């Protein structure tokens, strides 16, 4: 799976997500990917933002729409990123899951090309290329 | 106000973040940044979590699903399709061309071909043959 | 608090509310009580909106999308599901009795035959009839 | 298409969306009814809500989430269901359509048993059923 935002010399916002799924998974499977809200959404207004991990966690959660929303209610990108995984912490927590098996994070982009990126767990890494290169960064989790 | 930018998932992103800025750093629409960006990684055969080579189903078939939204609310997606090395053209194509913003399984495989989308054998040997290899193992 | 009370949409939301209320008024879990007002709707070949009865695609064919939430963030649903008329069910279906959360196509069918539902025609004639009517100026 | 969302006696809520979506349709065609967050969406710490009408466009702002969202800001149902159809109606302008072609519905309950709706054009009832008794009520009324 792979998720891309992006904000033009416009200020435009755009987003792709394209997967094959989880291997083996059974026939008619959808995950987050194709969902708008799931596993993206963008917001000409707000900003955008694309996840990672279980797709099944990512589409019970709307975790994507939920982190423009919370960029729409103030919360840079970081912070939405970050309040979106907490609150998603607390879902699994009262699912009486542990947060050792389920992943969910999202990296998100504003109108200012402020960005942001958080997950669950460690071990994640997303690229950022802007005027200043093209580089791997690792983003904040909740796991710890 | 830092802009263009991109931002992508995972390792492989580095190299779907060039093709991307190629458009983005000359002044290019966002929207053809993100859907060249990620076809790269469609077109790869290496990436088996994307496209072409991906690992199918368990009954073998591998179906692809993705989504694209614009800077105007206008958005495509397309799910459980099959033969379309390219899902998110397609996707493309039915927020363009069609007045639905959602396709699944043969119909999507229809609008596809409608479009001028060419039929591919997705599966590579690789992704066959490890496919073979967890049936065992799987008792399925 | 209001509770037990249960809301539906449009006209025939009253009549399938009554269906719901007969779980929610007995002190039934709200889960199948809005599985049972529904599928009342799906049973329906008048209610050519829903299930059964249900206006086709341009090709012909009755495909129907439902998905089903619980109060515990617990998703059901299935999409572009032919000859079955309860999807509601198929859809809580997926969300106890398998690791995904949404199915589709035909995906949908063979699992829902594979939990003993039963495979009928939902287009009826008067839908049928309907269709190959707009056919002819579309 | 029929949405419907409960609260129990135990204070649980649930929601059920099913549809055999726009008549003649394209084949494979999949609208809001079966997508969480668009036609369905509830949360047992804040409140339930579901659409109806045109899909399209509830899928396109992820509308039930938003509405549960709204509420759990503070909103109340009603008010919810009406930013909810506002936030379409924008973009259905923004998108230079004409809403005259566009109806979406949205009904919403909350914790406290507090219920309300909202859509763009006249003609969207919905159904409440509650201690009191089986009514229908017209939406933007009622609060």
């Amino acid at each position: 799976t792979i998720g891309m935002i992006a904000l033009d010399a416009q200020g435009n916002l755009s987003g792709a997500c394209t997967t094959s799924g989880m291997a083996y998974k059974m026939h008619g499977r959808v995950g987050d990917s194709p969902i708008i809200g799931a596993g993206l959404f963008v917001d000409n207004e707000i900003g955008a933002a694309t996840a990672t991990g279980h797709g099944e966690e990512v589409i019970r959660t709307v975790g994507t729409h939920l982190v423009v929303e919370l960029m729409n209610q103030g919360r840079t990108p970081q912070q939405a990123c970050k309040e979106a995984v907490e609150r998603i912490v607390k879902i699994v927590n009262r699912r009486g899951k542990n947060l050792k098996d389920i992943q969910v994070g999202f990296i998100a982009l504003n109108k200012k090309g402020e960005y942001g990126a958080y997950c669950i767990q460690d071990g994640f890494n997303f690229a950022v290329h802007d005027q200043k290169g093209n580089r791997l960064e690792t983003p904040g989790f909740a796991l710890k | 106000t830092n802009k263009p930018i991109v931002l992508s998932t995972w390792n492989f992103g580095l190299h779907a973040n060039v093709e991307a800025w190629k458009v983005l750093s000359k002044g290019g629409k966002a929207l053809d940044a993100v859907e060249k960006g990620v076809r790269l990684v469609e077109d790869d055969p290496t990436e088996r979590s994307v496209g072409y080579g991906g690992r199918p189903d368990r009954d073998g078939r591998v179906t692809l699903d993705a989504c694209i939204m614009d800077e105007n609310y206008n958005i495509g997606s397309v799910a459980c399709m099959e033969h379309i090395k390219n899902p998110i053209s397609v996707a493309r194509a039915v927020m363009e061309k069609t007045p639905h913003v959602m396709l699944v399984g043969d119909g999507a495989l229809e609008f596809a071909l409608s479009q001028g989308f060419k039929k591919e054998n997705l599966l590579t040997a690789e992704s066959e043959k490890e496919w073979k290899e967890w049936l065992k193992t799987s008792q399925y």
